[PDB]
């Protein structure tokens, strides 16, 4: 049974934070807080609308802290002459952005991870 | 030797076009400008970089942010994130196409010679890069 | 060995707490024992020492008038502050836009030798290039020295990268220090002016 001031769902416990820390403050927040815990990932779409209910007491436009982060330097890259290259070379050749929700449209933003937002934690167990 | 216009750098023919165009739409350009030409490719840290550099820092002018390179996300998902924090796969997604960002570009800030991947849509002038004709 | 020449050499102090309090006596240590091998005047070496985490906490600047032991002895009273985390990328921007903010020794060489022994977050990381770069751009030389495990071979490289004058220096950690003087110290001059 979750926490209190946590909602199940399908086995799981959530919860809205009204802090504003970056993704990554963000993920170890929740890591903190019950183990295997981090940001909230939506696996269905009906998850989605459940988180969607915790995040109703924000404001219109904003977004929710999820899951995934540096979703550039994960790419697999290439140049349009073809030329060669060594991945190791390329460290931080992207930017650093982590996904961001809009618990209206359920509408995931691919913004930078130095940015603060409000956030959602989940965990099972 | 290299056509009027086109700077030479290690037997290579480089060049500054204003043309503001998308990434695909530049990259079509530059291989229409000679034979064998894309949008120029940059060894991450090599003289070639301080090349292309103050090349586009002398043509370029006023204040354009960015100019586009050959080199963009190979991946067609529209992120790359295959799991979430918590180890589960990555199936659904919902991302936002205009945040979709797998295109490179140059960054005036230091002379043009910072990387940093954009909406490949945006409209943004650039370099062309092609061998010796 | 002795050094004597047209330099502008900064220490910049892996202040963290990846260093045990007795280990940052060993960094403070080396910072001294460099010192004595370099002609500390306004004429010939200015140094300034930094101890950064976040923030930086600057206990040394090149422009001084105090005695070179007076020196020597501020460097090794450097309070420890074992820092949660200890940023390089922004150390190196307060060293871009302070120290070096105006460059009134153009005859002079530059040198920041950052001495660290953790690693920062990517998403900080992400500013490593342009602050190198743009020490470089100011013709100042940088040469990470990785003092031990915890400091990002990685990030290390991306400060590198930048210039064939950044060498770098693996160290297993602190009393490695110790013996790579010589070393470190002679190649460090061999990039400055004289006379």
């Amino acid at each position: 049974d979750c926490p209190p001031d946590w909602s199940s769902y399908e086995g799981h416990c959530y919860r809205f934070f009204k802090e504003w820390m970056h993704w990554d403050d963000a993920e170890e927040f929740c890591t903190e807080q019950q183990t295997g815990a981090h940001l909230v990932s939506f696996q269905s779409k009906e998850e989605a609308d459940f988180v969607r209910s915790l995040t109703s007491e924000m404001l219109k436009g904003d977004v929710v802290w999820i899951g995934l982060s540096d979703v550039w330097n994960k790419c697999r890259f290439e140049w349009t002459d073809g030329m060669e290259f060594d991945y190791d070379d390329y460290y931080l050749i992207a930017e650093y952005e982590c996904v961001a929700s809009k618990p209206t449209n359920n509408k995931w933003w691919i913004i930078p991870c130095t940015r603060f937002k409000n956030f959602v934690c989940e965990f099972q167990a | 030797d290299c056509p009027s216009g086109w700077s030479s750098y290690e037997g290579n023919c480089y060049k500054f076009f204003q043309q503001k165009m998308n990434w695909a739409d530049a990259e079509r350009f530059c291989s229409e400008q000679a034979k064998g030409g894309h949008l120029v490719s940059i060894k991450i840290y090599s003289k070639e970089k301080d090349f292309v550099g103050d090349l586009v820092t002398k043509n370029i002018q006023s204040s354009d942010l960015y100019a586009w390179i050959g080199l963009r996300v190979e991946n067609k998902e529209k992120q790359c994130s295959s799991e979430w924090s918590d180890g589960s796969s990555v199936s659904y997604e919902n991302v936002v196409e205009r945040t979709v960002k797998k295109c490179f570009a140059l960054e005036k800030d230091l002379g043009f010679v910072l990387w940093i991947n954009l909406y490949c849509a945006q409209k943004n002038p650039f370099v062309c890069k092609s061998p010796p004709p | 060995f002795y050094c004597s020449k047209l330099l502008d050499l900064v220490f910049l102090l892996d202040g963290s707490s990846m260093l045990s309090e007795a280990e940052f006596e060993v960094l403070k240590a080396f910072v001294v024992g460099m010192m004595e091998r370099l002609h500390i005047s306004q004429k010939r070496i200015r140094v300034a020492v930094v101890e950064y985490h976040d923030g930086s906490r600057a206990y040394l600047e090149l422009k001084a008038r105090k005695r070179p032991s007076e020196l020597r002895r501020i460097t090794s009273q450097i309070k420890y502050t074992g820092s949660q985390v200890a940023s390089t990328s922004e150390v190196l921007k307060y060293t871009l836009f302070q120290i070096f903010g105006k460059i009134d020794r153009p005859e002079a060489s530059h040198i920041t030798l950052l001495l660290t022994a953790s690693q920062e977050p990517p998403r900080m990381a992400r500013n490593l290039v342009r602050y190198v770069q743009g020490l470089k751009k100011k013709k100042v030389i940088v040469i990470p020295v990785g003092i031990g495990p915890h400091a990002s071979l990685k990030q290390i490289r991306l400060i590198e990268k930048q210039a064939p004058e950044n060498k770098a220096f693996l160290l297993s950690g602190v009393d490695e220090l110790e013996q790579r003087r010589d070393e470190i110290v002679s190649y460090l001059c061999d990039l400055a002016p004289e006379a």
